């Protein structure tokens, strides 16, 4: 079956590492353990086709700015997350954006751009803005609640549909 | 069967029960607990368990304050006598034997709690002072010399000798002529691994529990991660402009093939880090891209860079194999751990309920302490290579960047990739050689 | 990779701890300060077989019986420490030797005789009376000197071939 590479970017803080384990995890069992073999593997059934989700997370290692160009190459799609709550991280995708499109060497890379909601601090980015955004670029824009386990789903799902529609 | 205090008496008495004390699936694993049930087991007196103190004492925080323990393992300390004779061997020794060896390894390692709240340092010793018996007189005594000697402030053995410093057409004392073609392959990897190694070592695990690295004081909690996450960068960068900067095809070529044998080097010694900021070079942007560069490198050197950057492949697997495998000293890839300290962090819940009763979700601690012991693992065995203070000096004040911002500099050598080996189909320039010694490496094979 | 639960035992001041020290970070600790029990842990390569050693270094000849007993339970191999220049020391040997035998209940529990110190001239005990008191419990005699490094390895990766053999 198809396997589909996705790697999440994005600032540090802004939950990315939620966003995979909401989405892989078991959400029934008491603990979760990230070293074990393929917790970053997932078959699931998007419009009926069944594949296998290869996620690339790299939560934590944002410091490394020189390994960036390597692990974003890998990969066929990308989740450019920032945290709604925090302005300067929704202002780093562009940045984020032209890296991907650099390395990939290509001005159509299959991407999504994810408004993530951390906390109950107050919203500082207004989804109109977002959706702005993401309208320039051409990609879609989803919200999630990583926590709340809302959008995780759809955010990781739109994004195989736009690896397929390409 | 032995009779324990009264409940009533002594609170870490309470019988075991579904209700304050869950257990892993070869003595017991905790997986979850009550702060209480939790001290009775860090100081247990049926079996032993070092681990298990090492875990408490670099997790606790999370789940307890350090004014808090103190109380709880003095009153864990002072346990009421209901025989007697056996009760003293069996019960009352071990465990007040194993709260002074809390209490002497919380002073000796996680001494920072101290030195950040002087009225705990003030409770502490009053403790000690106050622990009478001719017995515990052993420990009470060294437990106060490591306190005094923390508050007022490591020889190496080898089994051999280390191996004679490298040179090549730099001379000793001449470090204004140093460069990555003039110094010797060999040294500079040599040098390098000492550099890394020790950066890598002074790491402690309160850089890293918590994820505070991550958060926005990162700059004040994990000084030495940071400290050491940027050397990595720029050594990986200054390879980059190195190359990018060198416009001559046939000099070019040159250079790459010398980083592709100081990464041999690297390999040889096991560390990993150095392989991958070679590895992260070569697949930088401005790099990878150089085909008529890479064309020209000889089939062996293609074959060890491959099998370098196979290493980081599906997901580390082949990384993780090997580090398992090899024989320390070596300098693991930091970034790894980072990963998944902060995902367990994440992905799992700070306490479990059973009957509406909140238990400090341990497993979750214990997980994380897995990682920082690991690391700590690596840590202890040092390296037996003799350090150059000159070309050691040359590494520490590499500045790739100069004073520019990353994104120009970042830009400017992908521009600079494209100036010296353009798009498709535009045609490939001749540009002026740069070097003026000879460029033929003096290869990896130590002399001796 | 396999792992080995070392556990070094004899009285105390002898070099139990020091030797450990050696033996984990090439660090000869000169100070006296009394181990109640302590664990490390060490992967290092022995006849080309990739290891973990876990070793416990316990306290020594603190009349603690009760607790001695719960360090041997675990430990599948023990480094017998004496110091050549403390008879007392060489003397306890058997009363070690017979506790683990003891306690495991077994004839021939890998171990060890090490006799540590022999970087000091003063020695008390002959390198012929303990290496038959090693005879005669069929075990093999390491002399050790954790302060110049003399003979370490050897002590620890020997214990380790004689479990892996048994
Ligand atoms: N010169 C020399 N001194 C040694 C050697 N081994 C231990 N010592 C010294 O002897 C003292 C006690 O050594 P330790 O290793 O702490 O003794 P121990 O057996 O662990 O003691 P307990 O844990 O109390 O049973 C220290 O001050 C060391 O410096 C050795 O091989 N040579
Ligand atoms: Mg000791």
């Amino acid at each position: 079956m198809t396997e589909y590479k996705l790697v999440v970017v994005g600032a540090g803080g802004v939950g990315k590492s939620a966003l995979t384990i909401q989405l892989i995890q078991n959400h029934f069992v008491d603990e979760y353990d990230p070293t074990i073999e393929d917790s970053y593997r997932k078959q699931v059934v998007i419009d009926g086709e069944t594949c296998l989700l290869d996620i690339l997370d790299t939560g934590g290692q944002e410091e490394y700015s020189a390994m960036r160009d390597q692990y974003m190459r890998t990969g066929e799609g990308f989740l450019c997350v920032f945290a709604i709550n925090n302005t300067k991280s929704f202002e780093d995708i562009h940045q984020y954006r032209e890296q991907i499109k650099r390395v990939k060497d290509s001005d159509d890379v299959p991407m999504v751009l994810v408004g993530n909601k951390c906390d109950l601090a107050a919203r500082t980015v207004e989804s109109r803005q977002a959706q702005d955004l993401a309208r320039s670029y051409g990609i879609p824009y989803i919200e999630t609640s990583a926590k709340t386990r809302q959008g995780v789903e759809d955010a990781f799902y739109t994004l195989v549909r736009e690896i397929r529609q390409h | 069967q032995m009779r324990l205090p009264s409940a009533d008496v002594y609170r870490f008495a309470e019988p075991d029960s579904e209700e304050n004390i869950i257990f892993e699936e070869g003595i017991p694993i905790i997986k979850a607990g009550t702060v209480i049930k939790l001290i009775e087991r860090l100081t247990y007196h049926m079996y032993a368990d070092p681990n298990f103190v090492r875990t408490f004492l670099t997790t606790y925080r999370s789940f307890c304050k350090p004014q808090e323990l103190l109380s709880l393992i003095i009153e864990r300390f002072e346990i009421p006598e209901p025989e007697l004779k056996r009760f003293r061997k069996e019960y009352i020794q071990p465990v007040q034997l194993r709260v002074l060896n809390v209490c002497r390894h919380w002073v000796e390692h996680h001494f920072y709690d101290f030195e950040r709240d002087a009225y705990l340092l003030q409770r502490m010793e009053e403790f000690i002072g106050t622990v009478r018996g001719k017995a515990m007189k052993k420990w009470v005594e060294s437990i106060t010399k490591i306190i005094q000697r923390k508050k007022i402030a490591h020889n190496i053995t080898f089994q051999s000798s280390p191996p004679t410093v490298e040179w090549h057409i730099s001379r000793p004392g001449h470090i204004e002529t140093f460069d990555l073609l003039t110094l010797h392959p060999i040294e500079i990897a040599r040098q390098l691994t000492l550099l890394e190694s020790d950066l890598y070592r002074a790491v402690q695990p309160s850089e890293l529990v918590g994820s505070v690295w991550t958060k926005e004081d990162k700059e004040i909690n994990s000084p030495n991660l940071l400290k050491m996450i940027r050397h990595t960068t720029n050594l990986t960068l200054w390879f980059e402009k190195c190359i990018v900067e060198t416009e001559n095809l046939e000099e070019r070529v040159a250079v790459v093939s010398r980083i592709i044998e100081i990464l041999q080097v690297f390999q040889e010694l096991n560390n990993f880090n150095g392989v991958l900021e070679v590895v992260s070079a070569m697949n930088s942007s401005p790099v990878y891209r150089l085909d008529h560069t890479f064309e020209q490198i000889p089939s062996r050197q293609k074959k060890i860079l491959e099998e370098a950057h196979e290493l980081s492949e599906d997901h580390y697997k082949k990384y993780l194999a090997k580090l398992r495998s090899i024989n320390p000293p070596c300098v693991p890839f930091f970034g790894i751990y980072l990963t998944n300290i902060l995902k367990t962090e994440e992905g799992n819940p700070e306490v479990l309920k059973r009957h509406g009763k909140e238990l400090i979700n341990f497993s979750k601690r214990r997980k994380v302490a897995e990682i920082t012991g690991e690391i700590q693992q690596y840590q202890n065995q040092p390296y037996c290579l003799r350090v150059e203070s000159d070309i050691k000096r040359f590494f520490e004040n590499l500045n790739p960047m100069g004073n520019s911002m990353e994104k120009e500099f970042t830009d400017y050598l992908f521009n600079k990739s494209l100036e010296i080996e353009p798009r498709n189909p535009k045609p490939l320039p001749r540009f002026p050689k740069k070097y003026s010694y000879p460029l033929k490496s003096p290869g990896v094979r130590p002399s001796n």
